[PDB]
DNA sequence: ATCGATGTATATATCTGACACGTGCCTGGAGACTAGGGAGTAATCCCCTTGGCGGTTAAAACGCGGGGGACAGCGCGTACGTGCGTTTAAGCGGTGCTAGAGCTGTCTACGACCAATTGAGCGGCCTCGGCACCGGGATTCTGAT
DNA sequence: ATCAGAATCCCGGTGCCGAGGCCGCTCAATTGGTCGTAGACAGCTCTAGCACCGCTTAAACGCACGTACGCGCTGTCCCCCGCGTTTTAACCGCCAAGGGGATTACTCCCTAGTCTCCAGGCACGTGTCAGATATATACATCGAT
């Protein structure tokens, strides 16, 4: 068997079946979605790395990711992404 | 005795907080990674995926093809204003372009 | 007989090729061009099929965006025809020269 | 083996098709050699970077990943071939 | 109403049940077409009476374009004897009339907007993406395409009584939705 | 009296301001503009002097490079006068609009 | 309205440094709008960098980092 | 314990190899840093510094100045072909521009 | 009293006196040279980090730095920078 | 005006490879416990940002003639678009094979870590010479003639 | 060509302040030793890329011909430039204050590290169904008719 190679396909699939509960998705669009998620991950984590190194911090907190989201994403997308992320962090710390 | 439990379920997420946390630690982004950072980041990735997939599903419904092809993602990204600003220096393969013709080329 | 005016079938081709998603350069001449260009940098290279497909998608996206900017240059000069100086102006304003 | 006269394999109808996707109503005759030179310059840049990535890996086949990294290195990020 | 809808397209399917070859049917007939990339089956057309022929190598026969149901039966019989005189054995069983298409005119325009607003679950109209209005009642499986002019075309029927009952069933709503 | 032809002292001024390195916007109006712009993002903000100076050097470098690209647009359209459509073409070809 | 404080002579000086011979009269309001958009982007990113550090003064390093995020790297104010 | 010969002297460099190694280890660039990597990187930094400072000293001598000011570094960078490609998206403060006037603006 | 902020000022000054023994340098030009060295350091180290992550290695070696220099710098500049780096690494390995 | 050839938006038919989904496995993610050090907080101090006064001068605002350049109209000729017959090579479908991608195992060189040493680099102080402003003469273009 | 005339450039003098050098200090690099681990090398597998060959057919190519568009020329008028006058507000300097940013010290809780364990996610098999694509019916358009 080939060595395990992780991918974001299953998650993007669950998000698609929540949002559009009857549509499918091609495998090429799947690879596009996987590379999109990886690219935005690299962008936000790189800006968080820069934010931790600028302020002489050694940890990446939710504040560094939140500020990196405000820097990377455009305006209304950034407000809604900050709202969804804060909602998820509160739901995580409450449980 | 908490035999079955995950972090994504606690944070009400589908995206893996464990994989995101492992990628943040193995990516050499910092010396340490806080506990809420992969939760917040997986939520942001989930929101951006939901926005692009929502607009691509609307494009697919408009084009009457159920499956999402690269053309529908390209139409969704280039037709949204703020997603085109996020992905302005990004080529989506097999995506084509927006059907835009300048007005001075259209005839009488 | 029948005859179209110069420029109507051109707009029909514009609508067709902006409606479609296929690769507009043919695959084997582009692959031969890629191998000759790679020959200078190093010898005995083997190219994965996906690599040449990625180079073709990237090259055609680059050329399509450059022709959009070239069309903006030509329309800016009160023209409809794109000249090579339109490509030179687009590539200098982009930051490539 | 040995390859030549291939930049003219990017034919005049292919350049006209790419201009039709670019929304170009009318094309000069001097466009095609300029476009072939531009495509040659772009391919030299991306292919030089892809070769460097290939060599650094001590490989001899240029993978799709190498091209994708060579385009991300130049700000021409390409989705759909890996990550 | 009272007027019989004129039948336009009678699409039926008959099984042949035999092993065939494509080159001999493509060469031993008249006015045929084979494009391998589009279909792996040979297409042909017969002028008297007009019906487009659709030949499969598995022993399948699809007739379209007949003017009436008896016209489709005699067209399938003609295609069967074509298959018999080229040299195979064709039969006349499992006559499936899956599509009956009829058209007529009510001679008066019908206000599409009223049927869209009163029957938003039953219909949907947008001026640039679909000028026809779709209607589907529940006792048959039927798709309707009422138009601005008042053109009414039915399809997907198995027997012409369905188009008759559906025309007399849609006649009240367009009768109270007249326009000049 | 005496009078120069229109464009000679302008070209000498071009040579003067391309020879010099000074800031061409005055400090205090630019600083007021920076603070007014900053006010909406967050109230009660201070600025280091070096911050305002850095913003001036970046803003003037951006505007000077945009005026070079605008000049290329105007020369491309067989003009010498720069129009606002030249600025719009320069900002569209760079990828800003 | 201090956006007008970016005066017509200042825009003429910037265009002379850009090598512009003749300047139309509608250039100045568009140039002021362009400069306001540029400063809005850069100042928004710099105030984001300032709020992240829990500071209330915008330092020059925040402006320099904001310029590198745009890809307009600036030398001479740290880095 | 013999006399502590500085690592920079060994490699024959003026740029600090030890400081570059400390910045590579504290910068979270990778989990580990090889021994020759700060030597190579300090050599490259010294070569690029020497190239720019040579061209800037030439520009300052051509302007008959003794000290190098930002204008001389800007002239050095923008007058070299490859340094303009390396610093194409870089603004040098107080550097001005190259004295370039287009040909259509020059008179008869 | 204040923090001993690290800076490449003395090394840029030593290289300037090595290549131009009478030419000096201003303070603003020194800050531009310091930020230039920091920027090129961050570029080469970032691409060396990328090269180590792409090949699934955990060590930045001199091969990663050499390839990152060959990627960042343009042609003749990159070949001379690779020559300087190889000469310095060989001189470092010949010594202890 | 007109008309017909060409795309287009809905009806059925079958066909197909890719997409959905079901399954086994296993290895990565989760529970639990630990230290320790990084981050949070509180007091302090000083420096550097904000704010004001004043003058004053150089720069911005304004008016106006005019000239030269934008722009509209026009003519032409030629280069490019359109269509058609020919040919050429791309695409596709098999065949074969072997370089090399990729994975596994081993082990040793090599890099993290740690303690002691110490000397390079940084902060601070001082000074002098490079540079900047001012005045004048000389040269350099500019423009009407 | 020539000459008056603004405008820039060279030379010299005065000043001044910032770059260069020196000295104390301190902390960060060096050296010496230890230990885990990672990647260099060998070797095996088996994938897929290359090289070739034959057939088909659609795209490329060469050419004829017409015409729309690029380009050059001309006139006009408008609106930007050059310059003189008035005004105004930036700049320099100087001072006061206070506030917030940097500093140091103490604490505590949050994350890496390690061990166990199991179940999500990945590779793989398979089945079936979205897309494709041919035929009536109906409708915008486009340009010769």
């Amino acid at each position: 068997r080939k060595t395990r190679k992780e991918s974001y396909a299953i998650y993007v699939y669950k998000v698609l079946k929540q949002v559009h509960p009857d549509t499918g998705i091609s495998s090429k669009a799947m690879s596009i979605m996987n590379s999109f998620v990886n690219d935005v991950f690299e962008r936000i984590a790189g800006e968080a790395s820069r934010l931790a190194h600028y302020n002489k911090r050694s940890t990446i907190t939710s504040r560094e990711i939140q500020t990196a989201v405000r820097l990377l994403l455009p305006g209304e997308l950034a407000k809604h992404a900050v709202s969804e992320g804060t909602k998820a962090v509160t739901k995580y710390t409450s449980a | 005795r908490a035999k079955a439990k995950t972090r994504s379920s606690r944070a009400g997420l589908q995206f893996p907080v464990g994989r995101v946390h492992r990628l943040l630690r193995k990516g050499n982004y910092a010396e340490r990674v806080g506990a809420g950072a992969p939760v917040y980041l997986a939520a942001v990735l989930e929101y951006l995926t939901a926005e692009i997939l929502e607009l691509a599903g609307n494009a697919a419904r408009d084009n009457k093809k159920t499956r999402i092809i690269p053309r529908h993602l390209q139409l969704a990204v280039r037709n949204d204003e703020e997603l085109n600003k996020l992905l302005g220096r990004v080529t989506i393969a097999q995506g084509g372009v927006l059907p835009n013709i300048q007005s001075v080329l259209l005839p009488k | 007989p029948h005859r179209y005016r110069p420029g109507t079938v051109a707009l029909r081709e514009i609508r067709r090729y902006q409606k479609s998603t296929e690769l507009l350069i043919r695959k084997l001449p582009f692959q031969r061009l890629v191998r000759e260009i790679a020959q200078d940098f190093k010898t005995d290279l083997r190219f994965q099929s996906s690599a040449v497909m990625a180079l073709q998608e990237a090259s055609e996206a680059y050329l399509v965006a450059l022709f959009e900017d070239t069309n903006l240059c030509a329309i800016h000069a009160k023209r409809v025809t794109i000249m090579p100086k339109d490509i030179q102006l687009a590539r200098r304003i982009r930051g490539e020269r | 083996k040995v390859l030549r006269d291939n930049i003219q394999g990017i034919t005049k109808p292919a350049i006209r098709r790419l201009a039709r996707r670019g929304g170009v109503k009318r094309i000069s005759g001097l466009i095609y050699e300029e476009t072939r030179g531009v495509l040659k310059v772009f391919l030299e840049n991306v292919i030089r970077d892809a070769v460097t990535y290939t060599e650094h890996a001590k490989r001899k086949t240029v993978t799709a990943m190498d091209v994708v990294y060579a385009l991300k290195r130049q700000g021409r990020t390409l989705y759909g071939f890996g990550g | 109403s009272g007027i019989v809808p004129t039948l336009q397209n009678i699409v039926a399917t008959v099984t042949l049940g035999c092993r065939l070859d494509l080159k001999t049917v493509a060469l031993h007939a008249r006015n045929a077409e084979y494009n391998p990339k589009r279909f792996a089956a040979v297409i042909m057309r017969i002028r008297e009476p007009k019906t487009t022929a659709l030949i499969f190598a598995s022993g399948k026969m699809v007739v379209t374009g007949a003017k009436s149901e008896d016209d489709s039966k005699l067209a399938s019989r003609k295609y069967a004897r074509i298959i018999q005189k080229i040299g195979f054995a064709a039969k006349f069983t499992d006559f499936k009339i899956q599509n009956i298409v009829g058209s007529c005119d009510v001679k008066f325009p019908i206000r599409l907007e009223g049927l869209a607003f009163s029957h938003g679950t039953f219909s949907s109209y947008e001026p640039e993406l679909f000028p026809g209005l779709i209607y589907r009642m529940v006792k048959p499986k039927i798709v309707l395409l009422i138009f601005v002019s008042g053109k009414i075309v039915l399809t997907g029927a198995k027997q012409r009584e369905e188009i008759y009952q559906a025309f007399e069933a849609i006649y009240p709503v367009l009768s109270e939705f007249r326009k000049m």
